[PDB]
C-alpha cells in the first residue's frame, strides 16, 4: 500500500509495475528516492504511460509524451480535460476534478490578461459540463496560451492544485517528485469498479483485489448473488 | 524598458523586484496552508 | 451650491440603493448562492516571455 | 366569573428535540380579553413533515430615523414600503416606527419555504398625534432571512 | 457495509438510509470500519451510534485490520446500541486479544471472523490452520464467541 | 413469561426489537414487565396459543390490585397490547391499544407494529381521557380558532 501495508491483487500489468517500484523506488529512504527516479525517469514514464492505472500527464499536442515543464498552457488545460472527462460518456470522473480543470483554466486567463476589468470567460463551472466544445472558446480568447509553455511558477501552482484537500486524487502522475508515491498509489481501487473511466479502459493496468486461493473458486461471470449464496 | 518607454512594465518591475531582492519565490506551507509564488523577501508574506 | 447638492445627492442615493438591494440578496439567496454568481474578474499576472 | 376560552395555533415548528406546538389562549370576561395564556408543547421525536410548519411572530418595534434625503430615498426605494396619501408630511428630519407582523412557513429547518411581512409605519407629530404615514408589505418564498426586518 | 469507501460523513449516513428502506423490515445492518484509519472512524463510530438511537437498523459493527484494546472495545459495545460486535484477528496473539475482549463482556455477541494469509488485500503472514489449531480450545471456552472461518 | 413453546407469546417477550416501518424499536414489554413491588401476571390458556391472555395487576395507591396491561390476539395476526388508565375525565377506565402483526418467516424480527393510525388512535385516547368526548376535530385547519367555551370559576 501507500501506507506500506501488504495487499493481494490481480497481477495486472499495472500491479506488476507497481510491485516494481515497491522494490526499486519505494524501497529507498525518502531522500535517495527522488534521485533514483530521475535516473529511470523515461523508463518509469513509459511503464507509466503504457500499463498503469494512472498515466503520465506529459502528453504534447502531437501525441508524444514530454515534461510537464515543456507543455504549453493550452496543451495542459487540454490534457486535463482528456484525462478527467470521459468523452464517450459525457461525464467527469468527479465534479471536483471538473472544478480543478476549471480553476487552472481561470489561471491561464490571469497569466494572459494584463489589465483590470476584463471578466472571466469561464464564469460558471457549469460551462465545463460539455467542456471540449466550450474550452476551445476560452483558450482561443487568450491566443498566446498556445504559443508558450507554463511559467515555472505556474507548474508549481498546477502541482499544488492536484493536491488540494477535498478533491479526488488526480487520475495521473504530474511529475516524479518527492510525492511520487502519493501520485502513484492514492485512491487506486475505484478504477477497478469503473474501467470505463480508465485510459484505454483495459483492466490490464488496473488494481483488483483477490485472494490467492479463492481465484479458481470463481468460473462464471455475472452470477446473481442469491444464486451463489 | 527604461531607455525606450521611460518606465517599467509589471514584467519589468517583477524582474527588478527580483534582482533587488524585494521578492522571492516560495513553494511550501505559508502559515499552515500551502502556497507557491511570489513572497515579500522582508516579510514572509505572499505578494500578488 | 444648489446644483452641487443635487448632483452629490442623486448620485449618493443611486449607489446607496445598489448596496442596499445587493445586500438584501445576500439575505434572501444566502451567502452561498450570491457568492458563486459574481463576475469573476481575472487578476492580471505577469509572464516573462 | 364567566370566562370564554379562545385559542389558536401561533406556530407549529419541528425542533431537533421533537416537534413544537405554540398555542395562544385568550380568556375573556364580559367580551373583553383579560389574560392570554400562551403555551408550548413538545412531540419529542424526528420530524420531516415540514409542509405544515409555520409561524406568526410579532416582530419587534423598530425606530428608523430619516436624516438624509438619501436615507429617505432608500426607504422609498423599497418595494415593500408603501406611502399613504393622508398627507405629504416630509418624512425628512423625522423618525418612523415600524410595528410589523409577519408570517413564515418553513421547509428546511434552515430555509424559509415562504415569508410574508406586513405592518404599520407610524409617525408622531409635534402634537403627539400618531399617524399611519405608510404601510409594509413584503412577500417571498425560498427565503433564508427576512430582508425587511434586516433593513430596519 | 464497507465503511472504507465512505469519506464524507454525509454520503455514508445517506447510503445507510437507502439500505434501511429497501430492506426486509426487521433485518439488521452491519458496518465494517477500518482501524488503521482512526481519522475516518473519528466520525464514523459516533455517527453509527447516533443513527441507531434515531431508529436506524444498525445492530452490527465490524472492525478490520486491527483489534481495539479492551476498553477501546468496551466503549463501542456500550456506547452505540449494536446487538453484536465483530473483530478480524490475523495473528496468533491477535486472537488472544479478542478472547479477552470476550471475557470482558461475558454477555455479548462477538463474531470472530478468522482470516488467513490468503485473503484479498490485507493479509497476515499466517497459515490459517495452525493458529486456530493452537487456539480453538481457548476460543471455544468463551461462550460469547462466534468462530467464523474465512479466507480462500 | 416467554415460555418454551415458540409462539406469539414467546416472541413478544423474546425479541428486543419491534420493527416500526423500517425503524427498530426497543421491546416495551421490557419496561412494562420489569419486576415491581406486588405486581401480578396471569397467562390464560398458556399452552393453547391463539387463546392465550397475558395480564398485569399492580397495586394502585388506593387499591389492592388493578388492571395494568393485557395482550390478547385479534384477527389472526394482530396482537393487541393494551394499557388501562383508571383516573380519567369520565371517571372510568380507558384503554389504549397498540397493534402488532407477526410473520415467523423472519425469526429475527418476528414482531412488527401497525402504526398507520397510531397517531390518531392515541390522540383519540387522550381526547377521551381529557375532555370525555370520544370524537376529535382531526380535520380542523390550524388557522382556525378553537373553542373552550363558557366557564364559571
Ligand atoms: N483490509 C483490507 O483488506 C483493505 C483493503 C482495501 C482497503 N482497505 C482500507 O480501506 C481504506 C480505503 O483505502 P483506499 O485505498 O480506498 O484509500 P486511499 O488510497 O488511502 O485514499 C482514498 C482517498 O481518496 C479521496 N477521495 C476519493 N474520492 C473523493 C471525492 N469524491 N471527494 C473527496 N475526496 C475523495 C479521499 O480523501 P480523504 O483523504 O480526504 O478522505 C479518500 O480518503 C483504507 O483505510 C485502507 O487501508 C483495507
Ligand atoms: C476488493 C477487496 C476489499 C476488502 N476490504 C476489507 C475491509 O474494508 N475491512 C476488512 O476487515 N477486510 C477487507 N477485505 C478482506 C475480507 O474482509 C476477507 O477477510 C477476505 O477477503 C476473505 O478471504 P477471500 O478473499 O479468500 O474470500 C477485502 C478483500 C477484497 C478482495
Amino acid at each position: 500500500s501507500e501506507m506500506g501495508e501488504p495487499i493481494h491483487k490481480l497481477a495486472t500489468r499495472g500491479v506488476l509495475f507497481w510491485k516494481e517500484l515497491d522494490d526499486k523506488i519505494f524501497s529507498l529512504d525518502r531522500s535517495k528516492r527522488v534521485a533514483e527516479l530521475k535516473k529511470r525517469r523515461d523508463y518509469i514514464i513509459k511503464k507509466l504511460n503504457d500499463d498503469f492505472q494512472k498515466v503520465w500527464f506529459g502528453r504534447n499536442s502531437a501525441g508524444e509524451p514530454v515534461d510537464l515543464e515543456d507543455m504549453t498552457y493550452a496543451e495542459v488545460v487540454h490534457r486535463m480535460v482528456e484525462l478527467m472527462y470521459v468523452k464517450h460518456e459525457k461525464r467527469w470522473i468527479d465534479p471536483s476534478l471538473k472544478k480543478l480543470t476549471g480553476d487552472f483554466i481561470r489561471r491561464v486567463e490571469e497569466r494572459f490578461t494584463s489589465v483590470e476589468g476584463q471578466p472571466s470567460l469561464l464564469q460558471n463551472y457549469s460551462d465545463l459540463d460539455e467542456p471540449y466544445p466550450a474550452v476551445d472558446r476560452i483558450l482561443a480568447a487568450y491566443p498566446e496560451a498556445s504559443t508558450q509553455l507554463i511559467n515555472a511558477q505556474d507548474v508549481q501552482h498546477f502541482l499544488l492544485l492536484c493536491q488540494r484537500r477535498g478533491q479526488k486524487p488526480v487520475p495521473f502522475v504530474p511529475a516524479l517528485d518527492e510525492n511520487f508515491e502519493y501520485w502513484f498509489k492514492k485512491d487506486s481501487l475505484w478504477q477497478s469498479e469503473d474501467i470505463e473511466a480508465v485510459y484505454g479502459q483495459d483492466v490490464g493496468r488496473t488494481c483488483i483485489l483477490q485472494g490467492p486461493v479463492a481465484a479458481k473458486y470463481s468460473k462464471v461471470i455475472d452470477e446473481p448473488i442469491k444464486d451463489i449464496l | 524598458e527604461m531607455e525606450a518607454y521611460g518606465k517599467f512594465s509589471l514584467e519589468g518591475c517583477v524582474e527588478m523586484a527580483w534582482m533587488m531582492g524585494l521578492i522571492k519565490n516560495h513553494n511550501g506551507p505559508l502559515k499552515g496552508k500551502p502556497y507557491s509564488g511570489w513572497v515579500d523577501a522582508k516579510t514572509g508574506e505572499p505578494v500578488d | 451650491t444648489k446644483l452641487r447638492k443635487e448632483i452629490m445627492e442623486t448620485s449618493a442615493i443611486r449607489q446607496a440603493v445598489i448596496k442596499e438591494t445587493a445586500i438584501e440578496n445576500k439575505v434572501v439567496n444566502g451567502e452561498d448562492h450570491e457568492a458563486l454568481y459574481r463576475r469573476v474578474i481575472t487578476e492580471p499576472r505577469a509572464n516573462l516571455k | 366569573d364567566v370566562l370564554d376560552t379562545t385559542a389558536q395555533i401561533n406556530a407549529v415548528i419541528n425542533q431537533d428535540s421533537g416537534k413544537m406546538v405554540e398555542v395562544c389562549g385568550t380568556l375573556k370576561r364580559d367580551g373583553k380579553p383579560v389574560m392570554y395564556v400562551t403555551s408550548q408543547f413538545l412531540y419529542r421525536g424526528v420530524y420531516t413533515d415540514y409542509e405544515n410548519t409555520f409561524q406568526r411572530k410579532d416582530e419587534v418595534p423598530m425606530q428608523l430615523h430619516i436624516a438624509t434625503p438619501q436615507d429617505l430615498a432608500v426607504l422609498r426605494s423599497k418595494e415593500w414600503f408603501k406611502l399613504d396619501d393622508q398627507h405629504d408630511i416630509e418624512l425628512l428630519g423625522q423618525t418612523l416606527v415600524f410595528r410589523l407582523q409577519s408570517l413564515v412557513r418553513f421547509k428546511n429547518k434552515n430555509v424559509y419555504s415562504s415569508v410574508q411581512t406586513i405592518g404599520q409605519v407610524l409617525l408622531e407629530l409635534p402634537t403627539k398625534e400618531i399617524i399611519q404615514v405608510a404601510s409594509v408589505d413584503y412577500e417571498a418564498g425560498e427565503s433564508h432571512g427576512n430582508p425587511v426586518i434586516d433593513y430596519l | 457495509l464497507a465503511g472504507g469507501g465512505y469519506y464524507n460523513a454525509q454520503k455514508m449516513s445517506d447510503a445507510i438510509s437507502k439500505i434501511e428502506k429497501a430492506i426486509p423490515p426487521g433485518r439488521g445492518i452491519t458496518v465494517n470500519l477500518i482501524y488503521v484509519n482512526p481519522r475516518a472512524m473519528g466520525w464514523q463510530i459516533p455517527l453509527l451510534g447516533r443513527l441507531r438511537a434515531d431508529g436506524v437498523p444498525i445492530e452490527g459493527l465490524t472492525i478490520g485490520a486491527g483489534v481495539p484494546s479492551i476498553e477501546v472495545a468496551n466503549e463501542y459495545i456500550q456506547t452505540l446500541g449494536i446487538r453484536h460486535i465483530s473483530f478480524k484477528p490475523g495473528s496468533v496473539d491477535a486472537i488472544q486479544q479478542v478472547i479477552n475482549i470476550a471475557k470482558a463482556n461475558p454477555t455479548f455477541p462477538i463474531i470472530l471472523q478468522w482470516t488467513g494469509g490468503r485473503g484479498g488485500g490485507h493479509h497476515s503472514f499466517e497459515d490459517f490452520h495452525q493458529p486456530i489449531l493452537l487456539m480453538y480450545s481457548r476460543i471455544r471456552k468463551c461462550s460469547n464467541i462466534v468462530l467464523v472461518a474465512g479466507s480462500g | 413469561i416467554a415460555g418454551n413453546s415458540y409462539s406469539w407469546r414467546h416472541a413478544m417477550f423474546t425479541t428486543e426489537v419491534f420493527v416500526q416501518g423500517h425503524r427498530f424499536q426497543t421491546n416495551p414489554l421490557k419496561r412494562l414487565f420489569a419486576p415491581t413491588r406486588g405486581m401480578y401476571v396471569e397467562i390464560t390458556n398458556p399452552d393453547d396459543p391463539a387463546k392465550t391472555v397475558i395480564s398485569v395487576r399492580e397495586p394502585s395507591q388506593s387499591a389492592k390490585l388493578v388492571k395494568t396491561v393485557e395482550i390478547k390476539l385479534v384477527g389472526d395476526n394482530e396482537i393487541a397490547l393494551t394499557l388501562f388508565e383508571g383516573r380519567t375525565a369520565e371517571g372510568g377506565v380507558v384503554p389504549l391499544t397498540f397493534r402488532f402483526t407477526y410473520h415467523p418467516e423472519a425469526g429475527y424480527a418476528p414482531i412488527r407494529e401497525v402504526m398507520e393510525g397510531r397517531n390518531d388512535r392515541i390522540k383519540e385516547f387522550y381526547y377521551r381521557v381529557w375532555f370525555a368526548e370520544k370524537e376529535v376535530p382531526f380535520d380542523t385547519p390550524l388557522t382556525a380558532v378553537f373553542d373552550g367555551g363558557r366557564e364559571i370559576v
